[PDB]
């Protein structure tokens, strides 16, 4: 016979407009609703460059993934 | 003297640093030469020695008017232009030998120091060879480019594994693997990161899970991590500690609940177990495929563990997603005197292997239903030499720390990538032209494309670069143009 | 703590000073000899890990999930009294085998006062670049050599250059006569 | 014999 003294397992979290003011991903800004060019960060979310100047003035983490939010310098 | 060498000097070098028409200019020729003799020129008597030496002043001469200019550039750009043509060869020749990894390493460094002695220790010669190597890493198929890169991540992995495992042979490697990085780091900014950046995902990942996090993952990645585009790999050892904090605030949440258990009773009244630790992984930074999934957890496994797992899953619940469990993982195991180090499928059989003493395999298949391909790799350790099972299928015990994992299986490149790739390069092609003479800022070209999708932005901006490097699209700089 | 007063900061600052508080209030040849055996203990860990194989991973996790309470030692005597121990085993780690130390100095660096032990990796790098002049200085020799006459197998020798400011070599460690006691290549 | 195959020596500067 066998026994058991430790053991690890793993599983995964298995579960899209430019959420943080709602209108639709490639149309326009709200606050402004039309010069607001959309934002790409590392963490792989597009949002309006009003929407996240503003969101970052106020508070420095990706408001979706809760991770400090990188503006995206690759391929640039 | 500056009109003596504004006048003598400066159109001596603008001549002879021209291609011909075949491309190659006199210094090029003579710089080719010296970096092909210098192997055969290390001896006090002989003609090659007398070569390098002409050749050596010749150099340190033409720049020494130096600390842009017009003596510096030319003679930049034809340093460049060799450096090319050199690891160019080199790549053509030889992308398919065992050795690919290590010559190239010799390479970088036996160039490196032609140029210091050729023109001295100066700031832009340097990037001149950091420049040649990219520009020639480009000029390169597709399917080669994929396995160059197969070939870097599996030469860190089995840096890495040999040097963890073995004693003073490891040591001996790994100030060697810290020398090669920065060879491989010229990858930065090109195309290939992101296929480079995918396959070490895929190594990453279970050197992760047969070892704890240590301090080589991390110390490799704080030398070579603005390579990684999206940041993949930081994300995978960043989740490893977000889970023991996890294991901290689930341990008070049990005392919490029985502190509320014990004053409801003091109310009313007033009126030898196994070790386990639970690991989550996000799915946005693990590549774990849907046939690694446990689906009828209580059938598969015995009752106090799945209880412990029910307890985990209630409070991930509450605390906010649903937990999809893995066969993922590593146990320790005890069988007589010696200690053994398994994985989660090895203890699974192991375990149902307490009470039978035959194991017949079509049980086992029928009841997994999981891959037999994995089952058969787990049982070939375990049928192996010192194996605690032994094969006749008919499993049984044949009657020191043994470690027992399946070891890593390199991918070998054969093409769907390839796909993927012309594919987003049509798209985008079509995307472009629609919008014709008014284009659009990138990113509202990537979005547009990963809309039409329904993949990752940086895939759609390694495509956008390739297209543009093959001269189709120009950069107006916020909006890209189409010609 | 965590258990009776819930996740916070100010009760993890009182834990840390009266651990300092603790230790203060000791005899000095106390204080010395738990400054050695931190030393030892470091220094144990880390060879252990590097000549150690299989269960090597053990005890490098233990060793990262131990490294915190040691960093109780910033702002004491005690940190002084510990940088030179340090010093003298670091030095023997060194020149017999690396990349841990580095790691090692990322989080226990602040403990030290006079920042020793990473003077002693500047000056090994400092050692690799003399080398790289030195390569260079030959072949300048030769080519002015050259020059001049036309004007008309081997052992693999790789020199370790240290200062004197911070590395402990106790003077009865020297060489003095090269000839006496090495082979003729060598001495050249 | 014996042959050796790489030496590193050591020095102080004082």
């Amino acid at each position: 016979r066998f026994e058991v003294k430790k053991w690890n397992a793993v599983a995964l979290w298995a579960w899209d407009n430019c959420a943080i003011c709602r209108n639709h991903i490639m149309d326009l800004c709200i606050e402004c609703q039309e010069e607001c060019t959309v934002a790409w960060g590392v963490c792989n979310h597009a949002f309006h460059f009003h929407c996240i100047s503003r969101w970052l003035k106020t508070r420095q983490v990706c408001p979706l993934d809760n991770r400090e939010w990188e503006f995206q310098k690759y391929g640039h | 003297g500056k009109t003596c060498w504004e006048a003598l000097v400066s159109p001596l070098v603008q001549n002879i640093t021209s291609p011909d028409a075949e491309g190659v200019s006199a210094l090029g020729w003579l710089l080719d030469q010296y970096l092909e003799q210098r192997e055969t020129s290390r001896n006090p008597l002989s003609r090659a020695a007398s070569f390098a030496s002409r050749v050596r002043r010749l150099c340190h001469l033409l720049v020494h008017v130096e600390p842009p200019s017009s003596s510096l550039r030319n003679i930049t750009q034809c340093w460049l232009s060799v450096v090319q043509e050199q690891v160019s060869r080199f790549l053509a020749a030889a992308w398919r030998a065992p050795d690919f990894v290590p010559r190239y390493c010799k390479l970088y460094e036996h160039l490196q120091r032609a140029g210091s002695e050729l023109f001295g220790p100066r700031a832009a010669f340097m990037l001149a060879l950091r420049s040649g190597f990219s520009g020639a890493l480009l000029q390169q198929s597709f399917l080669t480019a994929a396995h160059m890169s197969e070939q870097f991540a599996r030469y860190i992995d089995q840096q890495i594994q040999g040097g963890l495992i073995g004693g003073a042979p490891g040591v001996e490697m790994l100030g060697q693997l810290q020398r090669h990085l920065e060879p491989i780091m010229v990858l930065s900014g090109l195309e290939l990161a992101t296929t480079f950046e995918h396959f070490y995902q895929h190594y990453m990942a279970d050197r992760l899970l047969s070892f704890g996090s240590s301090w080589l993952e991390g110390a490799v990645l704080e030398q070579i991590g603005l390579c990684f585009p999206n940041r993949l790999p930081q994300l995978m050892l960043q989740s490893l500690s977000t889970s023991e904090e996890l294991q901290r605030q689930f341990h008070l949440f049990q005392l919490q609940r029985l502190d509320k258990l014990f004053l409801e009773q003091e109310d009313e009244e007033e009126k030898p177990s196994p070790a386990i630790s639970i690991l989550v992984l996000s799915p946005r930074c693990w590549p774990v495929s849907p046939l690694c999934y446990l689906y009828h957890p209580r059938k598969c496994l015995p009752t106090e563990f799945c209880d412990a797992l029910d307890r985990f899953s209630s409070f991930y619940s509450q605390s906010q997603r649903r937990l999809q469990w893995t066969w993922l993982g590593r146990a320790e195991l005890q069988f007589g005197k010696q200690i053994l180090h398994v994985s989660t499928v090895q203890m699974w059989l192991l375990l149902k292997f307490n009470q039978t003493e035959e194991v017949s395999v079509e049980t086992l298949l029928k009841d997994s239903d999981l891959s037999p391909e994995l089952l058969l790799q787990a049982l070939v350790p375990l049928t192996s030499g010192n194996g605690p099972l032994t094969l006749h299928g008919v499993l049984r015990l044949h009657e020191e720390a043994l470690w027992l994992i399946p070891p890593q299986a390199y991918l070998n490149v054969e093409r769907t990538l390839e796909q993927k790739r012309n594919l987003l390069s049509c798209l985008l092609v079509r995307i472009l032209k629609a919008h014709g003479e008014k284009g659009l800022h990138i990113d509202q070209l990537v979005c547009l494309v990963l809309e039409a999708w329904q993949c990752t932005s940086t895939d759609v901006l390694s495509c956008i670069l390739h297209l543009l490097g093959q001269g189709y699209v120009k950069r107006r700089p916020q909006i890209l143009m189409y010609a």
